[PDB]
């Protein structure tokens, strides 16, 4: 629903689903500088479980008390039940926070991506560059 | 272990 | 649509969603429009491919050893298209021999259009297999990786002598240029015609043998890539700012109203093209009831583009009518144009208007895009691309795959949907046995859509 | 800062040449497209012409355009500017001038346009009599 | 094509005075109008920037304003410095030309 | 860019030991550098070079001067070092540090003339 | 070591063909590929030719190497006063590099 609600405004909007209804919600800026991502995804408190997006350490303003809670889209911090899914493995994800990309290999953190080495859709001009391609292997 | 996120504006 | 299976380019070919789509109103209601012919070009982000060759010799005792042929016997290779039967370390033969003969290369039949493999020993022990297959190589071209994944850090431009504007990072001592070397055209024809090349490029890998012939790099790479022309262009001018619109386009362009140096050399293998095209536009379209208004301006528009722009300004009505065919005449002609002018204005800012009316369904759309890629990337970027494209979800990117044409013929589908070895699952999607091509290994994989067959952990649900 | 400096005066005779030097400091001299104006002695701007320090690009009224030569040295960032064949008239006062268009952009190459002289040099005396 | 702007102005410290610019379809009529002071006997001076922009180190006391195919520079206060030639620019599309005013000496 | 300057003493006695180094800039020292050589040249005579090093430390010198000429590496600081034993008058030389640094070329790069006065 | 043998000294008049000769030997000049460096005085040498016979990029088409037997030649074509030069002939002998007497050239 935010997603939605932001391009219908076409401003950064927060929304939960609530049935047949949306609600409304508001954004608490953090830190920005607390926020820390864990590098195993795997659920270590239940094997064969894995997280959906990775594990965010932050710090509310003015505030020490470390909280714990998952990266979202757009830089948004999620906080509850965290997203969880099966270890589907092999695995190969990349989140993007800030101006920056981490890979996650098998639910475990690889390395940093440049930005500049993934391209953007076009929708307005599409024009497509032909993948690597395969030989029988 | 840790790695450190990066600032963005809007 | 093909059977096919479609893997994912070892995550490499990754793309992205961006809210890319901006949306700037044009304010005033000026009505002096300008009429013209446009052609667009993008630049090119695609990677440079180029052919490459791999030599290799292969060790068995099904362990199966990789080790690079000495180069003596890579000039062997491309010059006789012959191997020979022996490799030393501290010696080894084919089996059961010691000839150290000379062997004839043969194709490998079990290859495909990309990886042409070519053997001595035809086993599909002591082997010896030329692979030909392509190579990318990204701006800037430092390093490139071949299809076969192996990552070299030379430029593919590096000719020896142009280390200053080129790279070169692997190991100096394994590095070897060859002025006017001999290759043969085909690998598996015991006598084929032999074939110069200015320079050719060879590198001792651990495993491998790669080669390439080096070319010139501006005469083989283009960094703009022709999108489209536009017959019918309307433009309006802003104190700082063109902004171009088509009606057959749902995109308009805005850009600075300072041009672009068309004889900069960025444009040197675009500007004849898009000259050409223009004087093409003009010749079969407006040749007759039109006139060419100033030259050809360039122009860089703010979200990337490059803009050929050729001003056209329809005949007087005067010479139109004669062309279809005192003084109190000519006031009642400059009348007629004054008219004339005034509406065609009219109908110019109307039309900019609606061209302008399109960017913020396009917006939506592309959130739309965006939302739906998460559940099937391959369907919503073959829809965008309009092109069978298969595409895999990797968190907040897609990776790009590539499909394999299978038999086609040996493509069948199981009866029972159920999960025998788990009650109560059932498969998503019916299960399908295939082969792939000059192969008989029966495979287990998954009907998907569009003939394309699913390979990996099987789509299951509740047998509801 | 952004500043500009120009020779000092400079006195000749109808049939010479008189070279103006511009030297640019605070700033990417090869950056921006050079403006030459010049004023009579009581009398208004006149623009003469503009000049390309990253291509050597020049462009100057009829009446300075086979009579201007246009040199430059990057290494130290002056522009020099010669008139040849002086007339009585030619006397004046001569500025170099920067303007905020770019002679480049990310990828390709500018032409020129006017977006303002936002700096100006010192400006240089050339007299002309017999 | 030409820029017309009246030869000279007068007034008073503290008064308002304004010095017009004429141009055509062209320049002014689609383009942005540069503003120059010029002190005798120093060079010109970059007052006034697109329409109505001002740089650093420039009062308040100038405000420019551009309207069709006009513009304007009020000079509000009127100070004893302000006494100088006035230049109005434009860019001329139809002769790809940096136009001039005719200057305007304020006197005050 | 493969900048090369020398940091050599200008004067030296014409005893014990004249050490010169090179130090490298733009680029590195690495196992993608071919050789890098010394070259002296008497003021107003022939060229002559003196030896070469590898990155891995793997060095030849000329018949003439292997004896009283030792050469070094150092590819943590990008450097890498001449030193002339037993010096005499005719030591007296402009020093040049050059390399190989195309797949084609021998000494394509080559550094600042030291002026060695002994 | 085995220097290679160089004329010391050339002439010719502006827009004149000048040619410098290096002689070698046979295991060092006749094998190995020969390089000619352009020297000014006060300046570090120029590659000027880097194999037998092939120009460095933006070196003029007025300079030529050419090897016969042992001895390799440089040709100068159309003299320029910006020719006077040192020109030195080099190339390897066993293992090591040696450079030509150096044919200092006048206008
Ligand atoms: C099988 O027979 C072939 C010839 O019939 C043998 O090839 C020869 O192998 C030697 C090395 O073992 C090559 O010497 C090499 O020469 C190059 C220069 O050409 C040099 O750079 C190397 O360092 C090395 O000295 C020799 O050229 C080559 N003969 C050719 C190419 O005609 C091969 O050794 C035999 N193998 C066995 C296991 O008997
Ligand atoms: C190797 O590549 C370089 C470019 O990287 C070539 O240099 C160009 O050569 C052409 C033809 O002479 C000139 O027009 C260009 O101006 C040169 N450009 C640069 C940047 O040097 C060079 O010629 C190539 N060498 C060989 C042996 O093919
Ligand atoms: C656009 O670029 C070209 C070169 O790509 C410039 O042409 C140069 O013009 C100067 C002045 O006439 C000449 O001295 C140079 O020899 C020209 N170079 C070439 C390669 O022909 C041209 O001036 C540029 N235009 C602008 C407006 O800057
Ligand atoms: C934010 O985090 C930084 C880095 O840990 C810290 O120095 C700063 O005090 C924090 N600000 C708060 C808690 O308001
Ligand atoms: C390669 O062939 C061309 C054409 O014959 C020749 O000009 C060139 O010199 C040859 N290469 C070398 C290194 O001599
Ligand atoms: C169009 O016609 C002109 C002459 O009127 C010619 O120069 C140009 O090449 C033509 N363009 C084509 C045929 O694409
Ligand atoms: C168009 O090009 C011609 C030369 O082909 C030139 O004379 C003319 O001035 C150019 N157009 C304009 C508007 O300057
Ligand atoms: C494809 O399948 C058909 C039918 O089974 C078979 O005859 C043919 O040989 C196969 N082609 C291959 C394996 O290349």
């Amino acid at each position: 629903p935010s997603a939605i609600l932001s391009a219908i405004y076409n401003k950064p909007i927060a929304a939960r689903f609530m049935g047949d209804v949306l609600g409304l919600a508001s954004c608490v800026t953090i830190n920005q500088t607390s926020v820390k991502v864990l590098r195993d995804m795997n659920v270590k408190e239940s094997p064969g479980r894995c997280y959906s997006r990775p594990v965010v350490i932050f710090n509310f303003a003015n505030s020490s008390y470390v909280q714990y809670g998952q990266l979202g889209e757009d830089n948004e911090i999620l906080l509850g039940n965290h997203r969880t899914e099966e270890c589907q493995l092999p695995s190969l994800k990349i989140f993007i926070a800030g101006n920056s990309a981490y890979e996650y290999v098998d639910y475990l953190f690889k390395r940093m991506i440049d930005l500049s080495s993934i391209s953007t859709v076009d929708s307005m001009i599409a024009l497509d560059c032909d993948p690597l391609c395969n030989t029988d292997f | 272990g840790d790695v450190v996120g990066v600032n963005t504006t809007k | 649509y093909p059977y096919r299976v479609c893997s994912m380019a070892q995550g490499l070919d990754l793309i992205r969603f961006e809210r890319n789509i901006v949306c700037t109103s044009m304010k005033p209601i000026n009505e002096d429009l300008d009429e013209g012919i446009m052609v667009v070009y993008k630049r090119n982000i695609c990677a440079h491919t180029f052919k490459v060759r791999v030599y290799q010799k292969v060790l068995t005792f099904s362990n199966t050893e990789y080790v690079a042929p000495p180069m003596w016997e890579i000039h062997h290779i491309n010059s006789h298209s012959q191997c020979y039967s022996s490799y030393s370390r501290f010696v080894a033969y084919h089996r059961d021999s010691y000839e150290n003969k000379t062997m004839q290369l043969m194709p490998d039949d079990y290859s495909n259009t990309c990886s042409t493999r070519y053997v001595t020993v035809k086993d599909q022990n002591l082997n010896c297999m030329v692979t030909i297959t392509t190579a990318r190589s990204k701006y800037p071209y430092h390093f490139f990786i071949t299809s076969t994944g192996d990552v070299v850090d030379i430029s593919p431009f590096y000719n020896g002598t142009n280390r200053n504007a080129s790279y070169f990072g692997e190991n100096a001592d394994k590095f070897f240029i060859f002025p006017n070397y001999t290759i043969v055209s085909d690998f598996g024809r015991p006598n084929s015609a032999l074939e110069t090349h200015r320079l050719v490029a060879f590198l001792e890998r651990a495993d491998s043998v790669i080669s390439w012939d080096i070319q010139d790099e501006k005469n083989v790479t283009c960094q703009l890539t022709f999108w489209e022309a536009s017959e019918r262009t309307i433009r309006s001018e802003a104190e700082d700012s063109y902004h171009f619109s088509s009606a057959k386009m749902t995109a308009t362009f805005l850009s600075k109203k300072q041009e672009v140096n068309m004889s900069d050399s960025a444009l040197d293998c675009v500007r004849d093209e898009a000259i050409n095209k223009l004087q093409q536009i003009f010749n079969t379209s407006y040749n007759q009831t039109y006139e060419k208004y100033g030259n050809v301006s360039v122009f860089e528009t703010t979200g990337g583009l490059v803009v050929f722009w050729q001003g056209i300004k329809q005949k007087s009505l005067v010479e139109l009518e004669r062309l279809a065919n005192e003084s109190v005449h000519n006031l009642v002609y400059a009348q007629l144009q004054f008219t004339y002018d005034t509406l065609r204005g009219y109908i110019n800012r109307a039309l900019a208007q609606i061209a302008e009316a399109w960017c913020v369904d396009q917006r939506r759309t592309l959130e739309v895009f965006k939302e739906l890629s998460k559940i099937n990337p391959s369907a919503i970027l073959s829809a965008i691309y309009n092109k069978p494209i298969a595409a895999r979800f990797m968190g907040d990117v897609l990776g790009l795959a590539s499909c394999v044409t299978i038999n086609q013929t040996s493509v069948k589908v199981l009866r029972d949907m159920n999960v025998k070895e788990s009650p109560g699952r059932c498969y998503s999607r019916p299960v399908v046995i295939f082969n792939f091509a000059n192969s008989s290994y029966v495979q287990y994989g998954q009907l998907g859509e569009d003939n394309e067959i699913l390979l990996g952990n099987h789509r299951t649900e509740e047998c509801q | 800062q952004v500043q500009l400096v120009q020779s000092g005066a400079e006195v000749k005779n109808p049939g010479a040449s008189v070279k103006v030097s511009c030297k640019a400091s605070g700033y990417t001299f090869t950056d921006y497209y050079i403006h030459w104006v010049r004023q009579a002695p009581g009398q208004g701007l006149e623009w003469m012409g503009w000049f390309n320090p990253n291509s050597g690009g020049t462009n100057f009224v009829q009446n300075f355009q086979g009579r201007v030569t246009m040199t430059r040295d990057t290494s130290i960032s002056t522009a020099y500017m010669e008139l040849s064949r002086l007339r009585s008239d030619d006397t004046a006062m001569y500025y170099c001038a920067k303007d905020s268009a770019k002679t480049a952009s990310a990828y390709y190459g500018l032409n020129f346009f006017y977006y303002g002289m936002d700096v100006w040099g010192q400006g240089t005396t050339v007299t002309v009599s017999s | 094509s030409v820029l017309s702007q009246p030869p000279s102005a007068s007034g008073t410290p503290g008064q308002r005075v304004t010095i017009s610019c004429s141009g055509s379809s062209s320049n002014i009529g689609k383009n942005y109008v540069y503003w120059y002071q010029q002190v005798p006997g120093t060079a010109p001076k970059l007052l006034m920037f697109k329409n109505n922009q001002r740089p650093s180190g420039v009062p308040d006391r100038f405000s420019g304003s551009k309207s069709g195919t006009s513009a304007s520079l009020a000079i509000s206060g009127l100070r004893s410095e302000d006494e100088a030639d006035y230049y109005c620019s434009a860019w001329d599309g139809s002769l790809s030309r940096p136009l001039f005013g005719g200057g305007t000496k304020v006197t005050v | 860019q493969l900048q090369l300057q020398e940091s050599g003493p200008g004067l030296v006695k014409p005893s014990e030991t004249l050490s010169l180094t090179c130090t490298v800039s733009g680029a590195s020292i690495d196992r993608s550098t071919y050789y890098w050589g010394w070259i002296r040249q008497p003021p107003g005579k022939g060229l002559e070079w003196i030896a070469n090093i590898y990155y891995n430390g793997r060095a030849v010198y000329s018949p003439s001067l292997k004896s009283r000429v030792t050469i070094s590496v150092d590819t943590s600081k990008n450097q890498f070092s001449l030193k002339v034993r037993s010096l005499t008058a005719a030591d007296t030389a402009v020093y040049y540090c050059a390399t190989r640094w195309n797949y084609f070329f021998d000494f394509d790069y080559w550094g600042r003339g030291t002026l060695v006065t002994v």
